């Protein structure tokens, strides 16, 4: 996974 | 008597020079980190940023690069091998210009990064902040425009040159 996108996509 | 490396990106636009973005990296806070980030911008061990391109622009979030091997989004290795461990969490995502490190989890840092344009707190503790932009952060601007709300760009965005100033 992308975390940063995945943090941005939760946010 | 100990300085920060300082080192650049000329961007290109579908070839057409675009601007300089100088980048402080905070070697005093994260050596082996921002080590990894200098020596990928000189190309020094062989292999480096030069050519890749930009391939995820969110406008309001960051410019992510640094995939210079599948060039896809997927690839991109340190200098160490193809991954290292978190460095430190000391540095904070504080604002726009802040040089941070990409990953799929804790201690699998390799080549891709990402350039902040907004203050991105949600990223501290996950995300190790090296470096910061010292000058050209409306080259970074412009960049940011070429961006979609998927990442996906409308034109190449890539690092036709890069090296170390300081
Ligand atoms: C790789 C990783 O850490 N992904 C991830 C998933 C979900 C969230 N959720 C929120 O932030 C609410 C963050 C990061
Ligand atoms: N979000």
């Amino acid at each position: 996974p992308e975390c940063h996108i995945e943090a941005y996509w939760c946010i | 008597g100990m300085v920060n490396p300082t080192v650049f990106f000329d961007i290109a636009v579908d070839g057409e020079p675009l601007g300089r973005v100088s980048f402080e990296l905070f070697a005093d806070k994260v050596p082996k980190t921002a080590e990894n980030f200098r020596a990928l911008s000189t190309g020094e061990k062989g292999f480096g940023y030069k050519g890749s391109c930009f391939h995820r622009i969110i406008p309001g979030f960051m410019c992510q690069g640094g995939d210079f091997t599948r060039h896809n989004g997927t690839g991109g290795k340190s200098i160490y091998g193809e991954k290292f461990e978190d460095e430190n969490f000391i540095l904070k995502h504080t604002g726009p210009g802040i040089l941070s490190m990409a990953n799929a989890g804790p201690n699998t840092n390799g080549s891709q990064f990402f350039i902040c344009t907004a203050k991105t707190e949600w990223l501290d503790g996950k995300h190790v902040v090296f470096g910061k932009v010292k000058e050209g952060m409306n080259i970074v601007e412009a960049m940011e425009r070429f961006g979609s709300r998927n990442g996906k760009t409308s034109k190449k965005i890539t690092i036709a040159d890069c090296g170390q100033l300081e």
